[PDB]
């Protein structure tokens, strides 16, 4: 975006529509990072579902 | 919100809000003096 001459929040190219939302939540505005850095991997994240 | 909302609907096009994942303290409703009508069917306020 030109407004900050950098990345910004942008349209959800994820879904067309979302009918009948049975559940919703937010909690944290959690801060996983975005910058185009080119060093080695410094952050390991692991999840189980 | 619902019991203080600034716009209630026209009855032919009634609003619905869905209540989920929360503590329903119905006491703030059932012993309010404000309501002209209050009654429940299949459930008593002494239990909900």
């Amino acid at each position: 975006h030109k407004n900050n001459k950098s990345w910004m929040e942008s349209e959800f190219r994820v879904y067309s529509s979302a009918n009948n939302c049975t559940f919703e939540y937010v909690s944290q505005p959690f801060l996983m990072d975005l910058e185009g850095k080119q060093g080695n991997f410094k952050n390991l994240r692991e999840f189980v579902f | 919100e619902v019991f203080n909302a600034t716009r209630f609907a026209s009855v032919y096009a009634w609003n619905r809000k869905r209540i989920s994942n929360c503590v329903a303290d119905y006491s703030v409703l059932y012993n309010s003096a404000s309501f002209s009508t209050f009654k429940c069917y299949g459930v008593s306020p002494t239990k909900l």
